[PDB]
RNA sequence: GAAAUUGUUGAAAGGGAAGGGCAUUUGAUCAGACA
RNA sequence: GGAAUACUGCCAGCUGGGACUGAGGACUGCGACGUAAGUCAAGGAUGCUGGCAUAAUGGUUAUAUGCCGCCCGUCUUGAAA
RNA sequence: GCCCUGAAAAUGGAUGGCGCUCAAGCGUGUUACCUAUACUCUACCGUCAGGGUUGAUAUGAUGCCCUGACGAGUAGGCAGGCGUGGAGGUCAGUGACGAAGCCUAGACCGUAAGGUCGGGUCGAACGGCCUCUAGUGCAGAUCUUGGUGGUAGUAGCAAAUA
RNA sequence: UUGGCGGAAAGGCCUUGGGUGCUUGCUGGCGAAUUGCAAUGUCAUUUUGCGUGGGGAUAAAUCAUUUGUAUACGACUUAGA
């Protein structure tokens, strides 16, 4: 015998977990996040883009559109902590967004249906965008920080 | 904020300016000091001359080339005041000291650049009126600085060229200012006025 | 393969080396407690080496556990390997250093059939 | 820092088990350990402590 | 345009320290444009990245990053305290760091 | 066929010693799960 | 003559931002909200999602940087001496 | 009150240094801020104290578990452990298909004394556990014996005619 | 490309003429997706080496020998197609 066998062995059975008291409750967004608000993307592929906020999804994500015809940003999901809410608003009444949900963006080239509903959503948005002058040019440009810009004193 | 900050040493108190620059170098900002011969030190000229002679007599007894080195130039006097406020015997201190340049007068590389001032170290803003002060240029000459007249002659030549440049800049600014005022009273000007610009 | 365990924490991974074992060749690195009257190590002055003490003891739930989560048990033949038949999730077999090359082949084959983990299966491989 | 009014980590100073290695004596201690815990009878506690005593502390009767 | 910056420039000053002893686990960060503890409250919790270069390419890149965040203010002059996943090296005293705008409360 | 001590080869550092403690960068090198 | 405010104190008033921690492991206790069935922030963290599955994290080692570190043993009131 | 005279020592020199003059000096008042192995809360290790639990069919009642508090140390005391030569018992233990020894900025376990593994070298014996026993653990003693350095290719190898 | 100026470390500044690119001063039409909800997401300037071809230029020092204005040894100072 190279090593003396232990007289006691621990149990191989795995104990069950105690009952957890942590009930999931819906997220409350900050007051600046209202549908139709122009958002500035702070990270990701489309960082610095100015998009339009549409709907709040069930997985605590925000549904946004560029629109794709203006600045090339399609219907996507973003995180509320990675955007900046501006003071400008776009009317959303007349835009159908109840078809888009968490399962719509399942991961599993571009599909055909994604192209069609992009144009349907954007057409209503573009009509409302033309109401105010220089707003279309505003959405096409990208946000950036200049020399001397202090974010703690900037108003959006 | 600038990649290189050029400080005009005229009218600055030596000790207060040295503290400001030493912290800037340690924080990673390159500093250039010009016109070191126009620096000021509080106290009468005789007091500061006596202080330097006290510094002069300190030397290694068995070999004078080993002892403290007594640099007479105004730029090196300010450098001595600055090296004492930096841990110059460490690699961090050595790297900080390589971000600094001090010159007598304004050499050609920096005579066409912008010079700033440090209000914390300005003699006119710190010393009580009536208090006596000394100028570093004359103090250096009394302790053996040889190039006071050469710097004075070169600085006179620089000012003649600098004044001619300013005259043309003034004329162009008057032309630009008139056009901006003429461009006012327009719709674009009114919209800019409503937004603060 | 082992039972789930809490994250293993090592309070002091660095070896405790005897003072001045890097200064003289005759002083080995095996830990010895300084007992001199003036010793800076014994008096615990700032900037000196630290000394072993009971405060560094590891959590009893993760003590003696290898990073894979098993406890090492040295085996020398087939008979003592089979003592781990019902304890495959807590113990892993290690073959003794003096086991011949041909005997290691028999042990490894039996361990694979029983599902017993072996920590040194590449020893004496032709 | 604590200004202790008494010595720290002080043992009770009373035997909690027999010093001997007698297997049969340890069986009697095991029996009366159970009885003293679950009978609330002062007799059982006295007997259990008496089993821990050394030879000089158990004179013949 | 000519600018694409989405972060605030910062400088790594030193570790948390007394006169003679330093603490590498905490770094002191100076944020450009911040000169008041009240103003420094805006940047609490913001992510900080230190970006540097190496000769060897590892994961298809020759640029490496060390991540951290702002914990609390420091002093009366707008300095803040920061903690990084791995402690910043001491040679970066005076180097530049990037302070991002996320997580955002705007 | 150990150590002191020495040669060759390879790697690294060196502005009046060298060695050490805490932390991290860089280089080299390496175990553990892929259920 | 009639108020306000300052200063000090109280609230089993409301609410925003940041940091560190997640020990325990079937049930049992004390409470809360409910006509009830039940639910809950009430005797210790869960839910959702992404990238990578290898030297990426980490260990070891050499080096560099910041700060710190005087030679051990011995006698002694007192040792780097 | 502050300042000045009174006020002279030997290497060069020290409010710690730089330097500072409505101070970065002196007297006084009000706040903000910095940081100890101290204080508060949490985790983990150990120690002590008070308790729970023998019921078989699953293994340690010196076991397992619950609760609270505590932790500096020379001279010195006690306790639990690590390692070495030999002895009784046992593992029908390891081994010429390579035992012991040695080398190894390779891996793993332990707070530590140490233990285990891989690779290289090597050639004939050796180990785990329960106990017994001692000529049983070294950095020092101007320690004993043996071996080897820096000094150092240095001092020097110049009386007596060639 | 024209002309002028700058020696304190000038190595820069100003100016004439034409060619060509862009122009968000104003009005239009197309493209962007899938990096999947963030991951610096790579856009800088340091030095050196090996291969392309378009020009440019065809030496010295040291040892050995020799000198004594030099000299402990090195060094110094002279000479030699
Ligand atoms: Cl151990
Ligand atoms: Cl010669
Ligand atoms: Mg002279
Ligand atoms: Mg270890
Ligand atoms: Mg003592
Ligand atoms: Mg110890
Ligand atoms: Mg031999
Ligand atoms: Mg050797
Ligand atoms: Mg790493
Ligand atoms: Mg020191
Ligand atoms: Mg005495
Ligand atoms: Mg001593
Ligand atoms: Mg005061
Ligand atoms: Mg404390
Ligand atoms: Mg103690
Ligand atoms: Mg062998
Ligand atoms: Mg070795
Ligand atoms: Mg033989
Ligand atoms: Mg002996
Ligand atoms: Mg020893
Ligand atoms: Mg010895
Ligand atoms: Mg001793
Ligand atoms: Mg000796
Ligand atoms: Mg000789
Ligand atoms: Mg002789
Ligand atoms: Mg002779």
């Amino acid at each position: 015998s190279a090593q003396k066998a232990p007289k006691w062995y621990p149990s191989e059975d795995v104990a069950a977990l105690k009952k957890t008291r942590k009930a999931a409750r819906p997220q409350k967004l900050r007051a600046s996040l209202v549908p139709g608000t122009v958002l500035i993307l702070l990270a990701g592929r489309f960082r610095g883009k100015r998009v339009v906020y549409l709907k709040h999804l069930e997985d605590n994500t925000l549904l946004i559109s560029g629109p794709f015809k203006v600045n090339g940003v399609p219907l996507r999901r973003v995180n509320a902590r990675y955007v900046i809410a501006t003071s400008t608003k776009v009317s959303v009444e007349g835009v159908n967004v109840e078809k888009f949900n968490v399962e719509y963006f399942a991961k599993e080239e571009i599909k055909a249906e994604r192209v069609e509903d992009q144009k349907v959503v954007d057409k209503a948005l573009i009509a409302e965008i033309k109401k105010t002058p220089l707003l279309k040019q505003y959405l096409s440009a990208s946000f950036s920080l200049k020399n001397g810009d202090k974010p703690h004193m900037l108003k959006f | 904020v600038e990649p290189v900050v050029v400080i005009d040493g005229k009218g600055h108190l030596v000790g207060r300016l040295a503290s400001v620059v030493a912290k800037q170098l340690l924080n990673g900002q390159k500093i250039v000091v010009v016109r070191a011969e126009e620096l000021n030190i509080s106290g009468e000229f005789f007091r500061n001359k006596l202080k330097y002679h006290d510094f002069l007599r300190k030397a290694t007894a068995f070999n004078k080339t080993r002892g403290p080195f007594h640099f007479r130039a105004p730029s090196r006097i300010f450098y001595k005041a600055l090296r004492g406020m930096v841990s110059h015997k460490t690699a961090r201190g050595k790297a900080a000291l390589e971000r600094l340049k001090v010159f007598e007068g304004i050499p050609p590389p920096y005579d066409k650049k912008k010079r700033v001032v440090v209000p914390q170290a300005l003699r006119v803003l710190r010393l009580k009126p009536g208090r006596k002060y000394t100028t570093l240029g004359k103090l250096s000459t009394s302790v053996g600085w040889k190039y006071e007249d050469v710097v004075a002659k070169l600085e006179a030549k620089r000012k003649v060229s600098s004044a001619e440049y300013y005259a043309k800049k003034r004329a162009f600014t008057k032309k630009v200012a008139s056009a901006n005022a003429t461009a006012a009273e327009s719709d674009v000007a009114k919209q800019l006025a409503a937004l603060g610009y | 393969a082992s039972l789930p365990h809490p994250k293993i924490v090592k309070k002091h991974t660095k070896k405790f080396k005897r003072h001045h074992s890097d200064r003289y060749h005759r002083v080995a690195e095996n830990w010895r407690k300084q007992k001199g009257i003036d010793s800076v190590v014994r008096r615990r002055f700032r900037g000196n080496i630290s000394q072993p003490k009971i405060g560094y003891g590891s959590n009893k739930k993760t003590k003696f556990l290898s990073p894979s989560g098993h406890k090492t048990f040295l085996v020398a033949n087939v008979k003592d390997l089979e003592t781990l038949t019902m304890h495959t999730k807590t113990y892993a077999a290690e073959i003794a250093h003096n086991i011949s090359a041909k005997n290691r082949v028999v042990i490894l084959a039996r361990a694979k059939a029983l599902g017993i983990k072996v920590t040194n299966p590449k020893g004496r491989l032709a | 820092g604590i200004d202790h009014t008494s010595k720290q980590h002080k043992r009770s100073g009373h035997r909690t088990a027999p010093k001997s290695d007698n297997v049969y004596l340890k069986l009697l201690v095991k029996l009366y350990t159970f009885l003293a815990r679950r009978t609330d009878a002062p007799f059982n506690k006295v007997v259990l402590k008496a089993l821990f005593l050394s030879k000089i502390n158990r004179p013949p009767v | 345009a000519e600018s694409h910056r989405l972060y605030v420039k910062g400088k790594h000053l030193s570790y948390q320290r007394s006169k003679r002893v330093n603490n590498p686990n905490v770094s002191l960060i100076k944020i450009e444009g911040v000169a008041t503890p009240q103003d420094a409250q805006f940047y609490l919790g913001k992510r900080i990245a230190y970006v540097y270069r190496a000769s060897k390419e590892v994961r298809g890149s020759k640029i490496r990053v060390m991540w951290g965040k702002v914990t609390r203010t420091h002093g009366n002059s707008g300095v803040v305290r920061a903690t990084f996943r791995n402690n910043l090296p001491a040679k970066t005293f005076g180097a530049s760091v990037r302070i991002f705008l996320y997580p955002s409360n705007i």
